[PDB]
């Protein structure tokens, strides 16, 4: 079984060239 | 493929869970295996194939294999 997700919005990786 | 029938995802950065346990970590141009047919909220949940660990993890911090 899947656990629970979280109470927030997953985070993104740095914005580059 | 053609001798194999298994999606995948390649890493682009490392992640660490910090003060939570549900998180999977892993490196850059790392290789994880997906474990539901849709992502939640931006979460994917997924085995990476050297750690062998699950966990929820941002989909964005992965792409596609075959771009």
């Amino acid at each position: 079984h899947i656990p629970p997700a979280p109470n927030w919005p997953a985070p993104t990786p740095p914005v580059q060239n | 493929g053609s001798h194999m029938k298994k999606q995948k995802v390649k890493t682009i950065f490392p992640h660490t869970a910090g003060s939570n346990k549900t998180l999977l970590s892993f490196a850059q141009g790392d290789v994880i295996t997906l474990l539901i047919p849709e992502e939640k909220d931006g979460w994917l949940y997924g085995e990476h194939d050297v750690s062998k660990a699950r966990g929820w993890f941002p989909s964005s911090y992965t792409k596609l294999l075959e771009e």
